[PDB]
């Protein structure tokens, strides 16, 4: 069901607009190297909290 | 839409015509063939001159 945005457990602290990639245990962590980027967060989240961001 | 971004030369929108030819080239000889238009100068740089190249 093609989702435009997901809710993924943050593997660290994530700021709004941060590009995200996979982390430990499949968690979402901040990145900076295009290739690892699968989505951009739309809200701030602390480690262990869900963060919702658009795919793209 | 994403697996990896193994882009190609023609994906680089603001690359120039000579710039793309150089990026695709595999050897120094190929690069010299792109860059040096004067055939006598190219012959000198290649260390391979005819008597006509020498006169010129």
């Amino acid at each position: 069901y093609p989702l435009a945005a997901w809710q993924v457990i943050a593997g660290s602290d994530i700021k709004v607009g941060d590009n995200l990639t996979t982390g430990k245990d499949g968690t979402a962590v901040p990145t900076d190297d295009p290739s690892t980027v699968f989505g951009y967060a739309v809200e701030e989240a602390q480690e262990g909290q869900l963060v919702t961001l658009v795919i793209s | 839409r994403s697996k990896e971004i193994s882009i190609e030369v023609e994906d680089i929108k603001d690359a120039g015509d000579t710039g793309k030819r150089l990026l695709k080239i595999n050897t120094p000889s190929g690069a010299r063939n792109i860059i040096i238009e004067n055939e006598d100068a190219k012959a000198l740089i290649n260390g391979e001159t005819t008597n006509t190249n020498k006169k010129n």
